[PDB]
RNA sequence: CGCGGGGUGGAGCAGCCGGUAGCUCGUCGGGCUCAUAACCCGAAGGUCGUCGGUUCAAAUCCGGCCCCCGCAACCA
RNA sequence: UCUUAACCCACUCGUCUUGAAACACGGACCAAGGAGUCUAGCAAAUGUGCAAGUGUAUAUGAUUCUUUAAACAUUUUACGCAUAAUUAAUGUAAUAUGUCCAUUGUAGAUUUGUGCCCCACUUUGCAUACAAUACCGGUAAGCAAAUGCUUUAUUGAGUACGAG
RNA sequence: AUACUGACGUGCAAAUCGUUCAUUUCAAUCACGUUUAGGGGCGAAAGACUAAUCGAAAAGCCUAUUAGCUGGUUAUUUUCGAAAGAUCUCUCAGGAUCGCUGGAGUUGAUUAAUAUAAUUUUACCAGGUAGAGAUAAUGAUUAGAGGACAGGGCCUUGACCUAUUCUCAAACUCCCAAUAGGUAAAAAGGGCGAAAUAACUCAAUUUGUAUUUCACUCAUAUUAAAUAAAAUAACUCCAAGUGGGCCAUUUUUGGUAAGCAGAACUGGCGAUGAGGGAUGCUCCUAACGCUUGGAUAAGGUGCCUAAAUAUUCGCUCAUGAGAUCCCAUAAAAGGUGUUGGUUCAUAUGAACUAGCCCUGAAAAUGGAUGGCGCUAAAGCGGAUUACCGAUACCAAGCCAUAAAAAGAA
RNA sequence: ACAAUGUGAUUUCUGCCCAGUGCUUUGAAUGUCAACUUGAUGAAAUUCAAUCAAGCGCAGGUAAACGGCGGGAGUAACUAUG
RNA sequence: GGAGACAUAGCCAGGUGGGGAGUUUGACUGGGGCGGUACAUCUGUUAAAUAUUAACGCAGAUGUCCAAAGACAAGCUCAAAGAGAACAGAAAUCUCUUGUAGACUAAAAGGGGAAAAGCUUGUUUGAUUUCUAUUUUCAGAACAAGUAGAAAACGUGAAAGCGUGGCCUAUCGAUCCUUUAUAUUUGCAAAAUGACGUAAAUUACUUACUACUGUGCAUAUAGAGGUGUCUGAAAAGUUACCACAGGGAUAACUGGCUUGUGGCUGCCAAGCGCUCCUAGCGACGUAGCUUUUUGAUCCUUCGAUGUCGGCUCUUCCUAUCAUUGGGACGCAGAAGUCUCAAAGUGUCGGAUUGUUCACCCGCUAAUAGGGAACGUGAGCUGGGUUUAGACCGUCGUGAGACAGGUUAG
RNA sequence: GACUCGUUCAUACUACAGUGGAUACACCAGAUCCCAUCAGAACUCUGAAGUUAAGCACUGUAAGGCUUGGCUAGUACUGAGGUGGGAGACCGCUCGGGAACACCAGGUGAUGAGUCAG
């Protein structure tokens, strides 16, 4: 599944109108150590009886909701897009 | 382990034993997803006509104390 | 098994013979006001506003109208109970409903008989009464020219 | 009789990862040698089990039949 | 009354099981003992006492001392729950004040009258149901020089002469 | 301690006794004392042994451990009275929540009605299952005929075109039922008018919309089609039991079939006595306080066994006849047994036909129209009555429950 | 000599395979790979780097370690086999 | 003497660690298990003409794909067939005629679709933000999928209009957690961190007035990262050493229903039988009967009906092998062969087996076939399947397993 | 007589013929500009020289189809009842409801609003 790299939409905040956006793909971030329940999870992890929470080796999906972030042209605002669960994704070098 | 799997015998039977019962038929009912626009509108028409109805009842019990 | 939204439309959804196509524009014209009964039929071309198996053919007041949306309340049997269910449906699959254009018909020719019996000063029965009832009656048929019958032989 | 793997040259494997089917031995034509092989040079040969289906294109992917091998028959 | 008779009828009781007279299970017999209780907290029900309050808590007090281990008393903003909701939350929070009159409908208990008393009109119009407006807390959207604002949306177990 | 799988097997004994047999100078046997202790010991290994205890000793305790599972779970009368469907569930022997049930209350009701209704009527719809079709499409599918690309040896066979023709389909459809389903039949409303209100609406402040206030007026003084022990209706609350069901007719799917598995509609049983079905949880009749009498039902009337060896017309003899649904066998196929028919021929000869009867028709204790028996029936097929026949039905008494009257000298 | 195993008098011998799974031998050249430690950063908490640990990995050794020990065609002056 | 700042010991830390500990090893289920998913789902059909509806019913499909195959507009018509045209032929492109869709619509199957919903082209990104009423499943909760609107901002068209994904029916996921978005909204508990900002004042703890104030963490709202046993445990084997709680809700034993399979009896008439349908036969076909077969089954019994066979012992059946009486013959006699009345009478010795069965050798007069709880374990026996010991092969990493074989019980 | 906007959506379709052109429709002529392509074929624009030859209208045809009606047929089918029949498979009866194909006969449209020349 293919999207360009601009596209000319709303802009709810900041910005009140269809405008451009740049468009991009969310990484899906990465977790830092202090978080609470990370807090919480490493405490009670620590001293004796081993594991303290399930692990979750099952899994039936090799495929991932993919979701746009679509950053503002005219204001300093990013925004959310959500599309369909994709196995196949492309940015940019249409046919 | 070797189950049997549906009968509909009897619930109609049941059903009858206090019948099918059936709508109450207000003559008013709950008017939240109906036409915004025309309905806020009649609100104010409502609004209007209730004001005209004061102003009528004020009015005239005012003339009638003097 | 399965209960998908058309599960079981084969026969039912299908077009009537010589009735495929477009329909005519001034079906959508027909007037509609709040508080009317509709009956629900639907043409299967337009499948925007399509509603369930249950409601068709099925007859309901419009309780709200919209730009081509109809709201209708229908009645539906929920096991031990009929509840009031709220049927949005199209401009093409409104058709109004006949039975009050009987009473409508009904109560015009009444209201002139009404007229009438108040102008001459002498009561009437509206009532639409009994079938069963036969005055006496005479057959002035020749007396030989009566049909005479018997029972059929076999082959 | 129930599960799963496999049918391509005379023979046995590649392609078989969709279009252009490769290699060896075998076969065939020519050399070398009293003579014959071994040896050297050059070619010909695949219908891709069969009946139907997808797809722009199927020997390959998709089914049903036909053969071939591998599992299975245990507590009763 | 007991007792045999005789005519007609009369299968081991309990039990789990759709189904036991069973070739289903328990029971030789008799007597005594032998299994939905108690506490905690909660709910609805119904009674009772009081009501925008209620309970009197720990405890104090007394001309209270076999039974008294209860009964009686408590020298005017203690606490529980109820008298306000909303909400992650600083917080905010109920007609709108020209009027001691006191939200709008439609049915609806009750009342005046007319033409002993049922009546048929009218007449007045609680509970409650169905709706409706208001208005408050949240959330939007529009605005925003902060006594934050704004018709409009939405949302709460809300609120519109307190019931606990 | 090998065998007699001896005796014994409520013993002499919770492993004895008899006879047989292995061992007998060594890895020998015996004593006493001693060591090693419980997930521990010790084991020439068998998970062996560790005080009638062992794939984890004995004692005591946490403990009344836990148990969706098994068993049991205690006086009386009266009233209402089910479910064995459903949803989700590490769920399928369970639970929760729905359904059906009860209690309690309130609302409605008392005005023969209106609300209301496992009902029809008259309007009004919606259908594509049964059926029917192949000359309508799809898939089949058997024949010839008529015509202008190919095969065989200018001729012939085909295909192919064209009109036909035979038989067809759960998952095909031109057409198309019955049954089942929905809306409808007027007063909190509807008519036709006026006036108001809008920030909705059109060019257009009546141009509409909708609402509101005033009018005029629609059957109901038998009720805008019937009928209704139609409020025994609603509605709120609180809760139970239940979630393994089964049987029958009819439609029905799988399976060779099945008192088999699986569905549909309805009725039963379950949860149910009573009378018949010879007997029999379910078939038929019919649902039940206590009693008296009647007359009937289902069903009977040869006797057992209550009423007819009734009447009346046929048919029927069997060297294994036959005899009341479910129900306990029975077919294709034959018959110069007898009885009716019907077509032919010339009261005779043919041919068919279905009634009875016969053959087809073999099983296991002794053996089953219920038994005895029955043939001028007590058989089979009719009809005609009478009689007998229930706790069902009618009248009467008494009991309790429910409702209603009526009542605070 | 002690400890640990396998086999089980005599007689006769004990074929192949270190790939797999084991056990075992060498190590800064060497891939991965921990705490502490060391430095960098920020106002600090922090955030970052850096470090010959063993182990594994790479490379050997070992079957009287665990173990394992194939399938098709064609071919001989009768016929058959190969 | 020897060793020596290394050991060692303590405390951290990585690794190794079935030596030992504690624990997991679904469910549906024509029994259990290998298998499958009927476990989340979507189509048609089954389904009995509203709808409803089950099976390990049937024919299937699913875990995606799509910057266009989306959106709007405009133009066009497809498949095919005939007649033509260099290379060029059965198919290549082009033209004319004919063409209700026989094309195509991403992918299943079914519906819908011809001035389109197909194809070509133009412009584009609405496949946008916010919110209801709802419809589907159904509790009429969730989630998911929809429909009809509304408030915005736009995109497209000449305008009317249409556009909130795919022509419709499929294409999917809680709490907690993590993560990135978002805010003139918040918090981190006695206080503060812009900024001494703007004014005045000036002995100083002066005095006013200011929407925008550190790192880190917490929120609130919105997505995404996943649970396919799909309304959501982090979970492998094994017991022939085993124990316990239940179970006829469920096998192995009888019985029962059925009779596919087995067995037995038919009907027929094409052939065979020199010749000749039927003396004897009898196909291709087609009807019954039975349960001495094997099944199908799961009604009955799991707080027990002693699990095979043999021995022994008696009785019943006939579907008669012989003995008695016959009928027919393809019969000269001798025989012999088919057949009927017949169940009075008889039907053996061994060899080999765990054996029903089977198979030899021999007698006989012939060496028929069955029933009796698969006749017959308080009649016996204990050889066998089948307790606990043991062996070999194969399979299993292993522990172990084997309707594989063996010995001891 | 003619046309426009329509409506029902085959009586309106299809097929082959014949009949008709005052006004009108159409066929037809041209390409500068707006426009559009390979092509003035279409579409767009501008003409009005000719013509019923076509389109179109009307009618005909043993037309085909569609469409009403009869007849198929009270046949097939079917709801309820029955200790009705039949060995079963199935078939009557009582109360009811009741088709379809073929065939045969007829028909081949009607209509709202506006306009022009009568």
């Amino acid at each position: 599944v293919n999207v360009p790299k601009t596209r000319k939409t709303y802009c709810s905040n900041k910005c009140k109108k269809h405008t451009m956006h740049k468009v991009s793909q969310y990484k899906k971030g990465k977790e830092r150590l202090s978080s609470l329940g990370r807090r919480r999870y490493d405490m009670k992890q620590k001293g004796f009886g081993g594991q303290t929470k399930p692990v979750f080796k099952k899994k039936a999906k090799t495929t991932k909701k993919i979701v746009l972030k679509l950053e503002c042209t005219k204001c300093k605002k990013k925004r959310f897009q959500t599309m369909k669960r994709c196995k196949t994704f492309e940015m940019g070098a249409d046919k | 382990a070797k189950s049997k799997n549906h009968t509909n015998h009897n619930q109609n039977r049941k059903a009858h034993k206090n019948g099918i019962k059936k709508p109450k038929k207000h003559k008013f009912m709950s008017r939240k997803g109906l036409d915004p626009n025309f309905f806020r509108n009649q609100k104010y028409c409502l609004k209007g006509i209730q004001k005209k109805k004061k102003e009528l009842k004020l009015k005239a019990k005012q003339e009638k104390n003097n | 098994k399965s209960r998908g939204k058309r599960s079981g439309t084969r026969y039912k959804f299908s077009k009537k013979f010589r009735k495929h196509g477009e329909c005519t524009a001034n079906k959508y014209l027909e007037k509609l006001n709040y508080g009317d009964y509709v009956d629900i039929v639907c043409d299967s071309t337009q499948q925007k506003g399509m509603p369930f198996n249950y409601y068709h053919g099925k007859t309901g007041k419009i309780f709200h109208i919209t730009k081509r949306g109809v709201g209708v309340l229908v009645n539906k049997r929920v096991k031990h109970r009929i509840e009031q269910k709220k049927v949005c449906v199209r401009i093409e699959h409104v058709r109004k409903s006949r039975c009050n254009e009987d009473f409508l018909l009904r109560k015009i020719k009444n209201a002139e008989l009404i007229k009438e019996a108040k102008l001459k000063n002498e009561h009437i029965n509206i009532k639409r009464k009994t079938e069963g009832p036969k005055p006496a009656a005479m057959i002035k048929v020749p007396p030989s020219k009566i049909i005479t019958i018997e029972p059929l032989p076999f082959y």
